[PDB]
């Protein structure tokens, strides 16, 4: 199982250019439906502009504690970690 | 202001008694923030010889 852990490890690796290649497929695949009503999308992308920007505002205005600040950091830093594995552009 | 009268800041002896100011607060500074409470102090004394 342990030894299995780092073959399985590579066979997500390989993995990650099947599912790439897949998700690429999908990009396409949302595409060929990603149509329709343009001032409302850009209400929609525009709204999530808005709401995200305010949220973002909130994360480096917030006043915290020591504690409350090590904590906020260390699980920012977990999810940097947790990105940095995932592939691609995104 | 937190006195109550003159000489309660100020010990004479040859061993000097212990300073107490009492002070009651609103119960609204409430924890979790922990901004700080700088109580500046400037007191002076009899400096000892050595």
């Amino acid at each position: 199982g342990l030894q299995n852990i780092r073959g399985r490890y590579h066979q997500w690796m390989n993995e990650l250019p099947e599912r790439v290649s897949h998700k690429t497929q999908h990009l396409d695949e949302k595409k060929e439906l990603g149509h329709l009503s343009a001032g409302a999308r850009r209400l929609i992308l525009g709204i999530i502009v808005t709401f995200s920007l305010i949220l973002a505002l909130i994360c480096v205005t917030q006043p915290f504690n020591p504690l409350a600040q090590f904590i906020f950091l260390m699980l920012l830093w977990g999810v940097a970690l947790i990105v940095r594995r995932m592939p691609g552009r995104f | 202001e937190l006195k109550t009268y003159e000489e309660q800041l100020q010990s004479s002896g040859l061993e000097p008694a212990a300073i107490n100011v009492s002070l009651n607060l609103p119960p609204d500074l409430y924890l979790m923030r922990s901004t700080g409470i700088d109580m500046d102090i400037n007191y002076r004394y009899t400096m000892p010889p050595v």
